[PDB]
């Protein structure tokens, strides 16, 4: 289920939107309602923990507050 | 040091400064810098920390010849006279053999004179015993990788001991070279710094010119009508167009970057002025001047233009007769690679497919009495000459029939010298 | 041609094959070995009496021989020679020929400060090997007979003594009568090695010895498939362990179709799909520790551009199981 | 701001214990445990052994035990030469240090009878010497047997990077013989181990020394490929000098340095419409991959261009300038490749790192090459 | 090459003439008209046809490149390029743009 959607994030991180290798908080809301996935997007705390197993298999880390590396 | 006061000699006799001598004097390639600006002190706070806090490290820059590597470094060191350390050029092509630098260092720590095995001993020595300061420089590390990598080795693992009062300062030819050469274990130790060194840009090459021309761009001469000699009876000028500058830099940041090549094709540019003013009154040797942009575009074309297509045109008859016999038989077999009895068989049928006082004499100088000669006259000669002018190229073989002939310029051209 | 092959096999670990090939070469045929051993035993007295005669000793036969010649030339022989002459007894200068880095130059070296140093040899030490065994020769003719030294050459078919300059340098020893030549060969076309000139001066004699040795030692610079899929197969458990997933993504794939070129992978998607993984990050830090796969040679690529495994379809299934898991 | 930051740049280990375990005997004075230890690379394992042996020679009984690189030999003789020189005393070196039975002479001490265990450094220039089961392989053999019957003893403590050695062993040192068995490996510390060093050097703290998760960042997103991170500290030690200069944040400045030109830049490396011409002019002589000449790429560029009539053939001359303006940017490598008919003489072969996926895209924006495809 | 076959023959061009007569005998017309030949060509080609299964500043640079392929000169006065851009069609702001990034690009 976060395998479609790492997918979906590695191949828009493939291009130039995010500029670098982190990318922000906005476009972070904007790469989960707007994309094709729809209510595959639950709360706030399951993404989060989301992101924090993607973090511990090394694959999208928190950092800075205001992007996220 | 010695021999510089034996280098000298008195009697000289009052030389010509003419108008573009005084040009070419600092248009020499000798004498803060406005391309490299921050990257020097990203060596120099690279280096500056290391230096008063008595430490080890590596410092790995890379780039295409002509960028100031071999120039900012040198900045680097000088200064810091002023504010501990022992400066060595250790140059990779300098050295004949390339364990013949390990013979430097330890003749630069005490002055002694050891072999390349009994230097690294007591260096070994030194780097892991010495209470507590040694700048040195690997240049052009193409040279010294060669053989089997064990020199190498020895230059990174001096920086690994932390009582080794040593910095070391590599300078490669590509970024690429601990990854293509080395072993991981050297890319271990070469660090992560690896600080790049791109082009000039060719707006940074117009500011790379006038810093030569900073006293004597459109500035005056005190000369005398009568000799040519200019001073910095009439008192003239001598302006420099700044556009024939500015497409000197647009070429060179195009195809090299190289900060040698704007300098020699602005000084290249400017002797072709040299001799057309000289033309025009003859000054010898013993109202307002410019330089065109007419010259630039010929001496900027002066690096490219060959004379292959005018050297064959130039040469003799039978040597074109050669050639156009060897396009005959690329075209027929399609093989690019023709056996030599084949070409003399060829010019031989090439005669009968004017043309008998040419047969008479391609095969003897006259003379009824040595006549009937079976190869051509001089068929040794124009094979040689065309051997080592490098527009041929045939393979060794004593056999003089089957040994193979390669062309080494491109056919097209040779197809298309023939045609005049 | 559809093959049976050493690939398709069962194979076995280094401790497993060597603790169980031990066991068979110590247990097998143990009662009959040493029944034949006192059976040869009564022919020492008649190689003792022969050896006399100045005859070089060969031996040849099926097994190893290695034990056999020790037992001969160390404990039998040589203290019986000094106790029949009459202080230390006869000195045994083995030759192991099986060792391959056995020269021409250094085992004469060691000859000639066996034998005699009487004069200054080393004036003639200048090719004066066979200058300076000419010496020793002549006057060695006019000498008591005695034997002061048995040399022992194991393997003689081996893969140094079997060269022909050495084999030569072997021969002007035996002429002369103050030592004993006592070897061994093992090739089934050792009697291609002498011609009638050195068999002059060798006077060869023969007996057969055949215990079927297993031949430890002979065993160990020898060499096959077992001693690559058994080379990387230690590597990858030393790394990091990223490349093991990334070895686990492609190991799957290139296996989802013996493992040849048609069941490999294209780089393009490749990428993708350990960049699906959140993996690869990009085309640079996927081949950067792909180089790590390429130098110890652990995969190959032909052209679609197909990165191929060179292991057996029996053997990724194998490294799937047991290493990657 | 400079002296905290100044020093910045500067029983420790979580693998020190493990080894004293594996020299449970040397502070019995009894022969220890076995000790072949290995390594891949960079993961301190060089100055993790000198680290023991400071704290060994430092807490350490008469006290000899020497320690000698093996990088500048080839040759297994001066190594035995080298633990002469903890005596300070005088022989015959160079028989005593060249046979296996003349190392075993020079093995009776004289003060005290305290056992010596030798170090080898870096031996993997040996193995990886001349050729194996000639003389390096045979140099390994001679080196391990360790048979001698008092327990002063040579014990061996080398080290390789490769882990192909033990492999390369023979069946019957294979056979639990010598120091060849505790195959001690290191695995690379992704953070866990190596990481918390660097807590403890930093015992000197100053007071912004960045947000420490940011350094648990570096130490996550580092541990894909590497093994040095006070290394990769020594690159967070550049960037700190780069909030000096300014008065993972150069890692991102890297990696951007090496991906390009593929995807953006190549249009970059050919504002000029004929090098775009040009580039593709080097593929379309690849068809035949042979070695691609300067002049073969030539004959294609003139055959070509008199069927479309883009633009006027140019010269060689140019054709040589134009060809290393694709050179400098680093797209294409021109080597001077074999050819052996009368020398070895040098032809010039070129290279290209593009694909036709990245070829396409750029081009079908230009319908001007599309007559050449 | 690889997807060739054949070549052009003159019984080729006798059967196009043939496929047109044909067309215009099916339109019951006394003469040969265009419409016929560009069908036949259309048919002839589309026959082995199944084998297979903006210009905003370009066109200033194809103006620019017919300027210097008749003469060649790379110059800095520009007086003959102005007025062909003002009777081209296009304004002047465009071609100011298009003269600074192709003095950018040194052509
Ligand atoms: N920024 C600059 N300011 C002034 N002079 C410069 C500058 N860059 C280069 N030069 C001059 O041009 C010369 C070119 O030499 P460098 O570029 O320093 O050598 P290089 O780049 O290392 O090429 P090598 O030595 O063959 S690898 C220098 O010696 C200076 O005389
Ligand atoms: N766990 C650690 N504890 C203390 N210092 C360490 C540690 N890890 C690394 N270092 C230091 O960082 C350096 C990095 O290791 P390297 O010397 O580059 O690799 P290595 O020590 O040569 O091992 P190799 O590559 O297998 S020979 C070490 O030499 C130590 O100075
Ligand atoms: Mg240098």
């Amino acid at each position: 289920r976060l395998s479609l959607i790492s997918g979906i994030i590695a191949r828009l991180m493939q291009t130039e939107i995010f500029e670098e290798e982190s990318y922000p908080v906005a476009s972070l809301f904007e790469r989960i309602n707007e994309e094709l996935p729809e209510e595959e997007k639950f709360s706030a705390q399951e993404y989060l923990a989301g992101l924090k197993i993607m973090s511990d298999r090394n694959n999208l880390m928190v950092a800075d507050d205001k992007v996220w590396r | 040091s010695r021999f510089e006061n034996k280098l000298k000699t008195t009697q000289k006799h009052q030389i010509v400064e003419t108008i573009f001598s005084k040009v070419k004097k600092q248009l020499n390639s000798s004498y803060y810098l406005p391309a490299r600006e921050n990257e020097f002190a990203s060596i120099y706070l690279s280096a500056y920390s290391a230096i008063e806090s008595d430490s080890a490290t590596t410092i790995y820059v890379a780039g295409t010849p002509g960028v100031g590597k071999t120039l900012t470094v040198r900045e680097v060191v000088k200064e810091l006279l002023s504010s501990d350390f022992l400066y060595v050029e250790i140059n990779g092509l300098k050295m004949v053999k390339p364990t013949d630098c390990y013979e430097t260092l330890w003749n630069k720590v005490s002055g002694e004179r050891l072999t390349w095995a009994a230097s690294m001993e007591s260096l070994e020595f030194y780097f892991k015993r010495v209470p507590k300061t040694i700048v040195v420089l690997l240049d052009e590390l193409d040279a010294m990788v060669t053989k089997s990598q064990d020199i190498m080795y020895n230059f990174f693992n001096w920086t690994t001991y932390e009582n080794a009062k040593l910095i070391v300062i590599a300078v490669a030819n590509t970024m690429d070279l601990p990854e293509r050469q080395l072993g991981n274990k050297i890319t271990s130790r070469i660090g992560f710094t690896r600080i790049m060194f791109t082009g000039y840009t060719h707006e940074e090459l117009k500011n790379i010119i006038d810093l030569r021309l900073k006293g004597l761009n459109d500035s005056f001469f005190y000369v005398d009508t009568k000799t040519g000699n200019a001073i910095l009876v009439r008192k003239v000028r001598l302006r420099m167009s700044a556009d024939a500058i500015e497409i000197a830099s647009r070429k060179v940041a195009s195809v090299s970057g190289d900060a040698r090549r704007a300098l020699k094709v602005c000084k290249r540019a400017a002797e072709i002025a040299e001799k057309h003013y000289m033309a025009k009154h003859g000054y010898g040797y013993d109202g307002v001047q410019t330089v065109h942009i007419t010259h630039v575009m010929k001496a900027l074309n002066e690096t490219l233009n060959s004379h292959v297509i005018t050297f064959m045109t130039r040469l003799s008859f039978t040597a074109k007769l050669f050639i156009y016999a060897l396009l005959n038989l690329m075209k027929k077999n399609g093989s690019q690679e023709q056996e030599l009895g084949d070409i003399v068989d060829e010019i031989k049928l090439l005669i009968e497919v004017f043309v008998m006082e040419i047969a008479k004499t391609l095969f003897q100088q006259g003379s009824d009495n040595i006549s009937e000669q079976l190869r051509i006259i001089s068929w040794d000669f124009v094979l040689n000459q065309l051997l080592d002018a490098g527009i041929l190229f045939k393979q060794t073989m004593k056999n003089d029939r089957i040994c193979c002939v390669k062309l080494n310029i491109s056919v097209e051209e040779a197809k298309r010298a023939m045609n005049e | 041609k559809s093959r049976h092959t050493m690939s398709m096999a069962p194979d076995v670990t280094r401790e497993e094959f060597s603790l169980v090939s031990n066991f068979f070469n110590e247990n097998f045929q143990k009662r009959p070995r040493q029944k034949l051993f006192e059976i040869q035993k009564k022919m020492f007295p008649q190689y003792w009496f022969e050896l006399t005669q100045g005859f070089s000793l060969l031996f040849y036969g099926v097994g190893s021989k290695r034990n056999f010649l020790e037992e001969f030339a160390i404990d039998y022989l040589s203290p019986k020679i000094a106790y029949s002459q009459l202080v230390n007894s006869i000195p045994c200068l083995i030759l192991n020929g099986y060792n391959p880095s056995c020269n021409y130059r250094d085992v004469f070296k060691e000859i000639t400060d066996l034998l005699v140093p009487a004069e200054l040899t080393r004036s003639e030490t200048k090719n004066h090997v066979i200058l300076q065994i000419q010496k020793m020769i002549d006057f060695y003719k006019n000498q008591p007979l005695d034997i002061k030294l048995i040399l022992v050459v194991h393997n003689l078919d081996g893969p140094s003594i079997r060269k022909n300059t050495f084999q030569t340098m072997l021969s002007f020893l035996s002429v002369i009568r103050q030592i004993a030549i006592v070897a061994s060969t093992d090739h089934i076309y050792a009697p291609l090695l002498w011609d009638n000139m050195k068999a002059q001066n060798y006077n060869f004699v023969f007996h057969d010895i055949s215990n079927f040795e297993p031949s430890t030692v002979e065993s160990t610079f020898q060499d096959v498939m077992k001693m690559g899929a058994e080379g990387a197969k230690y590597v990858l458990q030393s790394l990091t362990v990223n490349s093991k997933k990334m070895y686990k993504l492609l190991i799957e794939t290139q296996m989802q179709n013996r493992g040849t070129q048609r069941t490999g992978v294209e780089l393009k998607l490749f990428n993708h799909l350990c960049a699906a993984d959140f993996i690869a990050s990009n085309e640079i830090a996927l081949r950067s520790m792909l180089r790590e796969f390429i130098e110890h040679k652990m995969a190959n690529i032909t052209k679609m551009e197909i990165i191929w495994v060179p292991y057996t379809y029996a053997e990724l299934e194998k490294l799937l199981k047991t290493v990657l898991n | 701001k400079a002296l905290l930051q100044k020093s910045s740049e500067l029983a420790r280990t979580a693998e020190y214990e493990q080894v004293m375990n594996f020299l449970a005997k040397a502070i019995s004075e009894h022969r220890s445990d076995s000790l072949y230890i290995t390594g891949p690379p960079g993961t301190g394992k060089t100055a993790q052994l000198d680290m023991i042996i400071r704290q060994k020679f430092q807490s350490l009984e008469s006290v000899a035990v020497t320690s000698i690189n093996c990088i500048s030999l080839g040759e297994p003789s001066s190594i035995f030469q080298k633990i002469f020189d903890s005596f300070q005393d005088l022989n015959g070196p160079t028989l005593q240090i060249k046979n296996m039975q003349h190392l075993q002479k020079f093995l009776e001490p004289y003060h005290k009878k305290t056992t010596f265990v030798v170090v080898l450094d870096e031996m993997d220039r040996l193995l990886h010497a001349n050729t194996s089961e000639t003389q390096s392989v045979r140099t390994i053999l001679e080196l391990f047997l360790l048979a001698k019957l008092p327990t002063v003893s040579f014990v061996l403590i080398g080290m390789a990077n490769s882990l192909d050695m033990k492999d390369r062993f023979l069946s019957r040192l294979n056979l639990d013989r010598g120091l060849l068995p505790q195959t001690i490996v290191f695995q690379p510390y992704t953070a866990e181990q190596m990481y918390e060093i660097v807590i403890q050097k930093m015992s000197s703290l100053p007071t912004i020394i960045f947000q420490p998760m940011a350094i648990k960042f570096a130490a996550k997103k580092c541990a894909g490929n590497t093994g040095d991170l006070r290394k990769l500290f020594d690159v967070l030690r550049g960037s700190i000098e780069i909030y000096e200069l300014e008065k993972l944040n150069y890692i991102a400045k890297v990696f951007s340095k090496f991906v390009n030109n593929n995807s953006t830049r190549t249009r970059i490396a050919k504002l000029n419409i004929q090098q775009k011409l040009i580039l593709c002019t080097i593929i379309q002589s690849l068809k035949l991959n042979s070695d691609a000449t300067i002049d073969e790429s030539f004959d294609h560029y003139i055959k070509a261009i008199t069927k479309t009539d883009t633009l006027a053939p140019l010269q060689r001359n140019e054709f040589l300038e134009i060809c290393t303006i694709l050179e400098t940017c680093g797209l294409v490598s021109i080597k001077k490749t074999k050819c052996k008919g009368k020398t070895k003489r040098f032809v010039d072969k070129i290279d290209v790192d593009l694909d036709m996926r990245e070829f396409y895209d750029e081009m079908t924006k230009i319908s001007i090459l599309k007559p050449f495809l | 090459s690889k997807f060739s076959f054949g070549q052009a023959t003159p019984r080729t061009l006798l059967g196009i003439i043939r496929l047109s007569q044909a067309l215009a005998k099916l339109r019951l017309a006394d003469m040969v008209d265009i419409d016929d030949v560009e069908e036949a060509l259309r048919l002839v080609r589309v026959s082995k046809e199944s084998l297979y299964q903006e210009s905003p500043t370009t066109k200033i640079f194809t103006i620019i490149k017919k300027m210097l392929q008749e003469t060649g000169k790379n110059t800095l006065s520009y007086e003959n390029i102005v007025k062909t851009v003002r009777l081209r069609g296009f304004t002047m702001l465009q071609l100011s743009n298009c003269i600074q990034e192709y003095s950018y690009l040194n052509v």
